[PDB]
């Protein structure tokens, strides 16, 4: 089907019909379906597997293109799942735009520790600026 | 070890910190009793209480920058 | 970090808070309500908040990704500025 | 002693020296050790030092002066020892040294000696 | 009221306070003097040596020993050297023995005569290595000197019970000449750890606490009846400090239990150490 739809959505969602029927697969067709209609969808099925990083990663994204709401979804989401350095890392690129950020990211890092990718956030945000 | 001598001016000064010392001392003594004497334990008690939960709370704000050397003093103004 | 209080002096002298590893640096009471806490700052990364009557540790707060040179505390006690030699300045709450 | 010269700052005391010529030998011998000004001054520009170590009572000791004040904006420790013929010797080397920088290699030999005396040396820097 | 928190000591005392203020007669035990002309000034190891010196020190040694042994066989204390002889120099040595004429009496001779030569390498080891054990014993003989500064460590932890780990502790401790203290509350109950020396030996004994024993590991422990097992997984073990000390009355390493959170706090009141508990 990603090979299918990759050279038709009437068949996508036909294919989601016997999908459901059965965070890998939801997120894929959500992915796919983001062509505010899914903030719905992605709600009911990001409240099943509450993987939940994803989750709250991708629907941030629509937020984002919808949206405050972006940062509620992002502050939420880090404290449920720190770990991940992805989401600190978008969030600290969220209030850096409107400095608080360097902040978020620092008070993320220790939660981790030592980790690399939060190191290179911090860099790569710092030269940016 | 020696007893010096000298400086008369800075021994006016001390005179000074003599009169201004112990004015204040005194001040500060019977500030000092005068809490003592309401005891009420429980307001005091909850007070310890709160502030430990304020002090577990607290966070960053922001970092910010300044120089590219270690930052070796930083002070607050009186207001 | 010893505290001595001057008023006992034949048997009373000096409480040892046991405080951070790694160096202290700056110790700071709180300036208005007569002093009660106590924050101090060493090497560890670490800030520490005390008791100035149990001298029990209550709480500790790490933002620092480095080393702590000095610290100074709000009148009031709702800011506390640290600073670093990680060569920021960072704002607690 | 003689004065020690103000100038010089952090100085080890006699038993942090005894931990610290220690380890210069001790690398000297896996040739992890870079002896004397210029190549140590190399070693930072480049990014491999450990910790930098200076004679206290180098003749005229501005020659060296600059290297506190290139080890700052890279992050680098260091200390100085209180004689320049006994950091020679410990290089190995006939003659005085003034300075010598131990680098970094992570799969040493000797690596758990030099976090320690690092760990040491940056509690001096107040 | 109150009391692991210890409000006890924030109560006001008016007694203490009205007597010392009486007594002061108004402005503490400081100006009581008050109530000065002049301003006082008032008083108060091993060398190296490089891979040149290392020659020349090895050769002018071996330069004496060899000349002197020389001129010990032309004065004639000394036997006159026999040739060295192998399986491979066997065959040219026409030294006046048995060569061709006892073909297996010249065999064995070499033959025992090279296992001699290594039996001397054998020896030589051996003596040295059992001569050192009784130096050994004057090294346990020699007693301590005391360190001026002593490094410290503290540790605190849910749970104990476990005795593997209650055996290595002992251990360790006597081991590495480590002064200090355990103690914990009742059984289950958590606890903390001390321990005093040399910089060098809390850090080994920081590693075996943290890194090499499992404190989060399930055990099968025995009780009076029989066996049973245990899991641990919640109990933690985390460093509170490091620091030094102007000296440590710790006399041994001392495993107890203590039944309170109090006389746990007299246990170390004993040492002056009460304080180095954190509920």
């Amino acid at each position: 089907i990603k090979l299918l739809g990759r050279s038709r959505d009437f068949f996508q969602q036909t294919f989601s019909s016997l999908e459901d029927f059965k965070s890998g697969t939801e997120r894929l067709y959500y992915k796919y379906v983001n062509f505010n209609e899914e903030a719905i969808k992605f709600l009911n099925e990001r409240c099943l597997k509450s993987i939940c990083h994803k989750f709250f990663l991708q629907l941030g994204q629509i937020y984002h293109s919808m949206g405050e709401m972006s940062r509620e979804t992002y502050l939420s989401g880090t404290r449920l799942v720190p770990n991940c350095p992805l989401l600190w890392v978008s969030l600290s690129k969220i209030d850096e735009i409107d400095v608080r950020a360097r902040s978020i990211l620092d008070r993320g890092l220790l939660k981790n520790p030592d980790d690399v990718l939060f190191y290179i956030a911090k860099i790569q945000m710092e030269i940016r600026l | 070890d020696f007893f010096t001598p000298a400086t008369s001016e800075l021994i006016f000064a001390r005179r000074f910190l003599i009169n201004y010392s112990l004015e204040r001392s005194r001040k500060r003594l019977q500030k000092e009793m005068e809490r003592h004497q309401k005891f009420n334990t429980r307001q005091e008690l909850l007070s310890r209480r709160t502030e430990l939960q304020r002090m577990a709370n607290l966070e960053l704000a922001g970092s910010q920058l300044v120089s590219t050397k270690p930052i070796s003093a930083v002070s607050l103004s009186t207001d | 970090i010893n505290v001595w209080d001057i008023r006992k002096r034949d048997e009373g002298q000096l409480n040892q808070i046991l405080a951070h590893r790694n160096i202290v640096t700056q110790v700071r009471f709180s300036k208005e309500d007569g002093g009660k806490k106590l924050v101090s700052c060493g090497y560890d990364n670490l800030i520490n908040v005390y008791s100035s009557d149990t001298w029990l540790k209550m709480g500790s707060l790490a933002g620092h990704t480095d080393k702590i040179i000095s610290l100074d505390i709000s009148n009031n006690s709702h800011f506390l500025v640290s600073g670093g030699w990680d060569r920021s300045i960072k704002l607690w709450n | 002693m003689s004065a020690p010269n103000p100038k010089a700052f952090p100085l080890a005391d006699a038993a942090l020296t005894q931990q610290i010529l220690d380890v210069v030998q001790q690398a000297a011998n896996l040739r992890q050790l870079k002896k004397g000004a210029n190549e140590a001054t190399k070693t930072l520009n480049r990014g491999i030092s450990e910790f930098i170590i200076m004679a206290a009572d180098c003749e005229p000791i501005e020659i060296l002066l600059h290297l506190p004040l290139l080890c700052e904006d890279k992050n680098v420790p260091y200390v100085f020892v209180p004689s320049r013929v006994a950091l020679g010797r410990a290089c190995g080397v006939s003659r005085p040294v003034i300075a010598a920088s131990i680098t970094t290699n992570d799969a040493s030999a000797i690596k758990t000696q030099i976090y320690a005396v690092k760990d040491k040396i940056e509690t001096l820097l107040i | 009221p109150n009391l692991e928190l210890h409000e006890d000591k924030f109560l006001l005392d008016l007694s203490k306070f009205k007597i010392y203020y009486d007594n002061n007669h108004g402005y503490e035990w400081w100006d009581t003097a008050y109530l000065v002309a002049h301003p006082l000034p008032e008083k108060i190891i091993k060398a190296y040596l490089t891979q040149h010196e290392r020659k020349r020190l090895r050769r002018n040694r071996r330069k004496m020993a060899r000349e002197a042994r020389e001129i010990k066989i032309k004065l004639g204390l000394l036997p006159k050297p026999e040739p060295k002889v192998k399986l491979s120099n066997m065959m040219s040595v026409f030294e006046n023995d048995q060569n061709i004429t006892d073909p297996t009496a010249w065999e064995k001779v070499v033959k025992d005569q090279v296992d001699l030569r290594k039996r001397k390498h054998l020896e030589e080891n051996e003596r040295r290595h059992e001569d050192a054990i009784k130096r050994r014993k004057e090294a346990v003989n020699m007693n301590v000197e005391k360190p001026t500064v002593y490094h410290c460590k503290v540790f605190q932890f849910k749970n104990l019970q476990n005795p593997k780990i209650r055996f290595k502790l002992k251990m360790n401790s006597k081991e590495l000449s480590l002064k200090g203290l355990c103690l914990r509350i009742r059984d289950d109950g958590p606890g903390i750890i001390i321990v005093v020396g040399n910089e060098k030996s809390c850090k080994f004994y920081e590693n075996l606490v943290m890194k090499r024993i499992k404190w989060n590991e399930d055990f099968e422990l025995h009780t009076n009846t029989g066996d049973i097992k245990m899991d641990m997984h919640n109990n933690s073990i985390s460093k509170t400090w490091e620091g030094y000390l102007q000296d440590c009355k710790f006399k041994g390493w001392f495993m107890k239990v203590c039944n309170d959170q109090d006389s746990l706090l007299r246990t170390l009141g004993q040492f002056d150490s009460e304080h180095f508990y954190s509920p």
